[PDB]
RNA sequence: ACACAUGCUACAAUGGCCGGUACAAAGGGCUGCGAUGCCGUGAGGUGGAGCGAAUCCUUUCAAAGCCGGUCUCAGUUCGGAUCGGGGUCUGCAACUCGACCCCGUGAAGUCGGAGUCGCUAGUAAUCGCAGAUCAGCAACGCUGCGGUGAAUACGUUCCCG
């Protein structure tokens, strides 16, 4: 297994499919997955400074990396905050680990959601970059059902080299992304 | 365990554990077990994958899923409220639909005992 | 990547009741994951069931028969 | 249980509608024919002398007058 | 959108569910009761031996009561209301216009403050049976019945008559 399953199949099948669907007229112009940024949506800070460790541990065993925390970029008055408090932890997967996480997700997590209907393809920005979110918690089978105390969803954004939302949609369709129209 | 989207109790009989589903209860689970050929005195810690799958497909074939029943109740309620009938008026006003006492009773539907 | 700030990473095989076999790196040391759902979406039929369950006119018809 | 005011016309209309199994509104003309068990939830557009409103009959509605779901004597006060 | 009065349901293990079991008095019946059977989770669709009065339901009579299995003392197999789907008894007509059954839905209630009610032996308590009128019931109410059936009774200083 020199390359992950997703990388191996994308090297030929998805590449040829995209080249046949959109005539780029030159190699190196085919859209490809650049990175996958997964962020743990938090903000309960200023009332409990312990759940951040649980969020970090959840990001762990879900991504094969050590998530880092992003501190408050500005103190807000309405919402209890403070400049320098750790608000949210993210991981930036890229390469073999990125492909592994992507395929494991597409294979286990998405079909594991309760009352799963699919994913909307309209969640595409103006640069062919996809973004979605896991709602409550425990979509992957790496975390025990009882080892979790409270639900802590996350937001996953796949940044690819798709100059157009249509190109990104085609790339994800060639991939194992279930979409509903 | 994971059956249709809900988790069952830890240490309980099957006929009481299957009550967690929005479309299965004591007698419904008893009938399902009698039709599938499974005992009811078994605990909720010795289940098999084959039995899980067979029960899932049996309930999906005979009855419908918990989410199906939930959104069906929601759709029927909103439809009978939109048609503009007595049931819809009572549902909009937070009053009983079956036409019972409303002078002092009906708190179960009107919410907590409020006085203004 | 650093020395040991991450947990173990080993290959694991995932099975299903329908015989679907998957293989991918994960944290499970057992290397075997018996799951009730894999890349074969029963939601595909669960959604059509959610939709077909609708219909109040048919319920009126049947339970009236009056 | 003797012969009620079944409105033989509406009765036979409902019978043929049940036979052909075509879900469509049936334009009625009476207002006191909800007795015979042969009416399998056949949606009657009733004529209250003004217009025809489509209202589907329900289980608790079995027995009540045809044009009695909404107040036939239109009056609110405000 | 609320307040007062009287009753039922309970709030859990002297408990809940399932299977097997014994005695009570009281009758509602003529356009009413209606046992055996067919089929039904169940109201019940078929219906007739028998009745101006023991051949027939209310059984050759019930519940609390006794035996076995299970729940492991918790918002739960306690409690059952609102609500949605599948039906039934009456009469031509049951959401405003009764009751009952099956499935799911599973809220308050953890024995209750200020105040206050009933009970002196077959009494309280607890359990059901039956009836007054209705073709159809709001009937948990009002009357009678009995099953099992307790503790106190210095005394009239003291609240009311
Ligand atoms: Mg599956
Ligand atoms: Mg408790």
């Amino acid at each position: 297994k020199a390359l992950p399953r997703l990388k191996q199949r994308y090297r030929e099948e998805i590449r040829e499919a995209l080249q046949q669907e959109f005539n780029y007229a030159n190699v190196m112009q085919i859209p490809g997955v650049v990175k996958v940024v997964v962020n743990m949506g938090v903000g309960d800070a200023a009332r409990d400074a312990k759940l951040i460790n649980g969020a970090i541990n959840d990001l762990a065993l879900i991504t094969g990396q050590k998530p880092e925390v992003r501190r408050a970029r500005k103190s807000i008055a309405q919402f209890k905050l403070r400049e320098g408090m750790p608000i949210g932890a993210r991981v930036t997967l890229r390469g073999d680990r990125m492909w592994e996480f992507l395929d494991r997700l597409i294979s286990i997590a998405l079909p594991r959601i309760r009352d799963f209907r699919g994913l909307s393809p309209k969640q595409f920005d103006g640069t062919g970059n996809y973004t979605f979110g896991l709602n409550e918690q425990s979509m992957f089978h790496e975390i025990d059902v009882d080892s979790i105390d409270r639900p802590r969803g996350m937001d996953i954004t796949v940044v690819t080299t798709a100059t157009n939302d249509a190109e990104g949609r085609a790339l994800l369709r060639a991939l194992g992304f279930p979409f509903k129209e | 365990a994971r059956l249709v989207g809900v988790d069952l109790p830890r240490d309980k009989r099957m006929e009481i554990a299957l009550t967690y589903i929005y479309g299965i209860g004591r007698t419904r689970s008893n009938e399902i077990l009698a039709a599938t050929g499974i005992d009811k005195n078994m605990r909720t810690k010795d289940l098999t994958d084959d039995q899980v799958t067979v029960l899932r497909d049996y309930i999906e074939g005979n009855l419908k899923v918990e989410g199906d029943l939930r959104r069906e109740v929601q759709a029927d309620i909103r439809r009978k409220i939109e048609i503009g009938c007595y049931q819809g008026l009572r549902h909009r006003r937070g009053l009983p639909v079956r036409g019972q006492r409303t002078k002092t009773n009906a708190r179960t539907r009107k919410g907590p005992k409020r006085t203004i | 990547m650093k020395t040991g700030i991450h947990p173990e990473y080993v290959d694991t095989t995932v099975q299903c009741g329908c015989g679907h076999s998957f293989t991918t790196r994960s944290t499970k040391q057992s290397g075997t994951i018996v799951v009730e759902v894999c890349s074969q979406c029963h939601p595909f039929y669960t959604g059509k069931q959610k939709i077909l369950d609708s219909g109040g006119r048919v319920a009126r018809f049947e339970k009236r028969y009056g | 249980k003797k012969g009620p005011f079944v409105d033989d016309h509406l009765l036979k209309k409902v019978d043929v509608q049940n036979e052909k199994n075509t879900k469509q509104v049936i334009k009625t003309w009476s207002r006191r024919s909800t007795i015979i068990p042969d009416f399998i939830g056949h949606t009657f557009a009733v004529h209250d002398g003004r217009k025809h409103v489509p209202v589907f009959v329900t289980e608790a509605m079995v027995g009540h007058k045809l044009g009695e779901f909404a107040p036939t004597r239109t009056f609110k006060g405000h």
